[PDB]
């Protein structure tokens, strides 16, 4: 009973003092070894009156999910909703109270018969359920309902208490990669990474450039401290930040940022872990992680040059930059760093980082691939990342034809009472 | 309001010992962009425009005893 | 691109020939009617009109991965086919830049175009620079060209053979200039970036705004839906005035012939109102719209509409509605009225393409009677985005039957296409170790 | 209403009117036996004719039920 360990734990913390035998208490540790033990889900969904679809009611299964369809039948529709619901679960862990996306004017289906939209889901961690439900009207009508947030809020609390506990919990990520995934930079040809900053990003994507920052610094972390050359690392830091204060003595915000700065990195000592998950752990994993979806290259480095940083490819005999690549491993290296560096950045305690939770929406799977890439894309994901849940959208045979009896659902449109209604269906 | 500060300094009766201070000051600045050039590229062009300003201050002041300009004509 | 003594050398009937022998003729004769009325004028705009554009050939060396390829392309229709990395887009990027300096010469001579980067030539050690050459037929009239680049880092130079595009724009602007409305050819290029697509109250309309770029991007949509506009407002203009007067005569004729149906059927009266009406009739039947297949108004509006149509068979009609501020286009899919934004991202793809290329054409060939059938050349990148395998099979026919007279060159990526077309126009790429060097083979089926 | 009322303040024009050609549209005016744009007006002919055209505009939208709108009442304030 996981409501019922946490009413304890905050009814016994509530009445008591010296925050020290706070973080004794063994309600604690039974609160983070049930919330470790308990898997990320979202078992249903009910659809009313959004865009085309009238009523719809949704069931997913644990892994894997994928919509097959035609043009036309609602298959971004059910995306942008789960997106919708997320919003709001994560803007009020992230912040209290924070508002979310709301429901547009448009979103709302045509016929004059509907008078107001809304979205119902359920959220179940082994054994707690929650649910919620967000509305909105039509324009110039009563009965302006609300919406409910009560269990998303409650959620929302034990997560963010566990952090405040404990600075090392980890936390469930939620993102999307829509269309806009694909540019003309395609997310590749367009001061410092601060250590780790959570981010509650937004779930779609825009930049890729941190990215390159985030390698570059654990680059350099992995070179200082694996492969020392760099001696008493912490006292020069320090030194440095001395001669900055002299210089000081002796633009005022930039030089007080860097002053901050430098005793950021003089704080090593301070951290001073040096773990088995190192850097240069991180590092190689990052790149074997990589160079699996593309077994056609070699290996990759990053060069220093010029006073800059450069990502260099072999392919054959040829070395070649990252400008030059084309858009099909542009797509796959652009989507897997971004995966792999949320993954590696919100559990920093794990011995294997690529065993968290979390959820992702991919729209158009099987965009800029040849069919020998379409046949095995899905199996290389799902053996990856195994303690996540993906929901996929696409529409080229070749996809469907390596899929599971189970886990295939087809939309079609059938008209029933002289009005056409769109309804799935297994195999 | 440039043209009122000079003048002022006029009414001032600034003596060479006004040049010096500005030499002394810019010699410190110059000093300071040497140790900062050793282990912030905008702090380093802003000190390097003060150091020139400073340069063009000493030209101006060389002028002055060139007959100067009469800042307070200008202003009359 | 100059005058000459007309060397006699033997008897010919080339285009060259006639282009000098204007000129010759114009360096002498200053009245402009005898000029604008002279034989040499009707040979070399009769010669200039039955010919036909058709790029012939094309070679590459050292340009990105291929090392040294040539093909050849066909007058109306060609496809490649490969997997990713095998250089399909190279291709296209070479023609496109060697179409570009033809673009540039024609709206002022001796103005440059476009140069390659200087990180396109190949990588390897041996290299030095690399070059790209071309042909262009007219039915019997030849040219060519060389572009190319040396390695940074080198010391020796290479230039460009620019005679041929010179020589050949001098004769399109030289009939441009003593014909009211000459046509031009048609160049486009429809690259991956369409995907992006998702004021100054602009009052003149020409033939050389399409002629600022080669390729599609942004704000070309955004002229579309004011050229749009335009037009239509056109045709209201024409479906006022002395048309309403012959509507409402001859409706008023339907109305007393309906009456003759009518009162038991009833000379005199009724033969002056039957030759009355016969003689209105025969007056607008004169008139024949005045300016007949001229006149376009509705019958372009419709002409546009209808072809965005005929790629969409689940629409019924657009309208373009006027709002209090604003101007709204609505469509009408089943039973239920759609816009412009709630719209799928496959029909927005071929929304923006079939219209931009209808603008295109339409912009270009004014004289014509129907204007879909002018000359010219378009490059198509991965056909198949957003495009269910329903729509896959049929997409290449109808491209080929609505515009008929344009040279296509299209690259795929799915074997679903494949099955609709001819085997004399498949080119397919490959990868062969030869003489211990990697290179890229072009095989026919 | 509001071209009547700007031709009723200048009568030494014939008619105004919105022309859409084969490539453009213009405003044409004819005076006397001439064809001119209103791009050819000067400042002063700008002025006046914006001036007119919003007084005309007020009184036209204030008096919805007078058989002949300009003999409505008011006050105009000119710098
Ligand atoms: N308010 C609305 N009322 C009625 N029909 C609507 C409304 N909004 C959208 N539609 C219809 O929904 C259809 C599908 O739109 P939608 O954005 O859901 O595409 P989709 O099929 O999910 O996308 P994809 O092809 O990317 O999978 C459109 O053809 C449109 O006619
Ligand atoms: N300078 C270069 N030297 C060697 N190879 C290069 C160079 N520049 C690019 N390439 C090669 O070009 C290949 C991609 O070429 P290209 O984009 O034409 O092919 P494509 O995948 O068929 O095209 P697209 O997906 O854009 O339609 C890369 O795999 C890379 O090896």
């Amino acid at each position: 009973n996981l409501e019922t360990c946490y009413v304890d734990f905050l009814e016994l913390e509530s009445h008591v003092i010296n925050e020290d035998y706070l973080k004794e208490s063994v309600e604690l540790q039974k609160l983070i070894s049930t919330l470790n033990e308990s898997k990320f889900h979202l078992n249903k969904i009910g659809i009313h009156d959004f865009k085309r679809i009238r009523e719809l009611q949704i069931s997913l299964e644990d892994d894997l999910t994928v919509f097959v369809g035609d043009n036309g039948f609602g298959k971004s529709t059910i995306l942008d909703a789960i997106a919708i619901v997320l919003s709001w679960l994560r803007s009020n862990i992230e912040k209290e109270s924070k508002p979310g996306t709301y429901i547009k004017s448009h979103e709302v289906n045509n016929s004059v018969d509907v008078e107001y939209a809304s979205i119902d889901a359920n959220i179940k961690l082994k054994d707690f359920n929650t649910s919620i439900l967000i509305t909105k009207a039509k324009e110039g009508a009563y009965y302006s309902r609300n919406n409910e947030l009560l269990g998303v809020k409650k959620l929302a609390s034990i997560y963010r208490l566990v952090n405040k506990y404990v600075d090392n919990a980890s936390l469930p990520l939620m993102a999307y990669y829509s269309i806009a995934r694909s540019y003309i930079g395609g997310g590749v040809d367009r001061v410092w990474s601060k250590f780790d900053v959570y981010d509650e990003i937004e779930f779609d994507r825009n930049d890729f450039t941190d990215f390159f920052q985030w390698l570059v610094f654990l680059h350099n972390r992995a070179s200082q401290e694996k492969l020392s050359e760099s001696q008493t690392t912490i006292n020069a830091l320090f030194s440095d930040i001395q001669s900055l204060k002299a210089t000081l003595t002796q633009v005022i915000k930039g030089l007080e940022l860097s002053l901050k700065e430098k005793l950021n990195y003089m704080k090593s000592l301070q951290s001073g872990e040096h773990k088995f998950n190192n850097a240069v752990s991180l590092y190689d994993s990052v790149i074997n992680t990589i160079l699996k979806f593309l077994p056609e290259f070699q290996w990759i480095k990053l060069v220093y040059g010029d006073d800059d940083y450069k990502i260099i490819l072999k392919k054959g005999e040829v070395e070649l930059d990252i400008q030059q690549l084309s858009q099909g491993e542009k797509t796959i290296f652009t989507l897997v760093g971004d995966l792999a560096r949320r993954l590696i950045l919100l559990n920093p305690n794990l011995s294997n980082p690529l065993l968290g939770y979390g959820i992702v929406l991919i729209d158009e799977i099987d965009l800029h691939l040849h069919p020998q890439w379409q046949q095995t894309i899905i199996e290389r994901l799902t053996s990856t990342f195994p303690n996540v849940q993906f929901v996929i959208t696409t529409h080229s045979p070749q996809v469907l034809s390596t899929v599971s009896s189970r886990s295939v659902r087809i939309l079609q449109e059938v008209e029933v009472d002289g009005v056409n209604d769109l309804i799935v269906s297994h195999p | 309001v440039f043209l009122h500060n000079r003048a002022s300094q006029e009414k001032l009766s600034e003596s060479q010992t006004t040049i010096n201070a500005l030499f002394s000051d810019i010699q410190s600045l110059k000093a300071t962009l040497t140790q900062l050039s050793a282990i912030d590229s905008t702090v380093i062009k802003g000190l390097e425009l003060s150091l020139k300003e400073k340069l063009n201050y000493m030209k101006s002041l060389q002028s002055g005893e060139h007959k100067f300009n009469n800042a307070v004509s200008l202003y009359d």
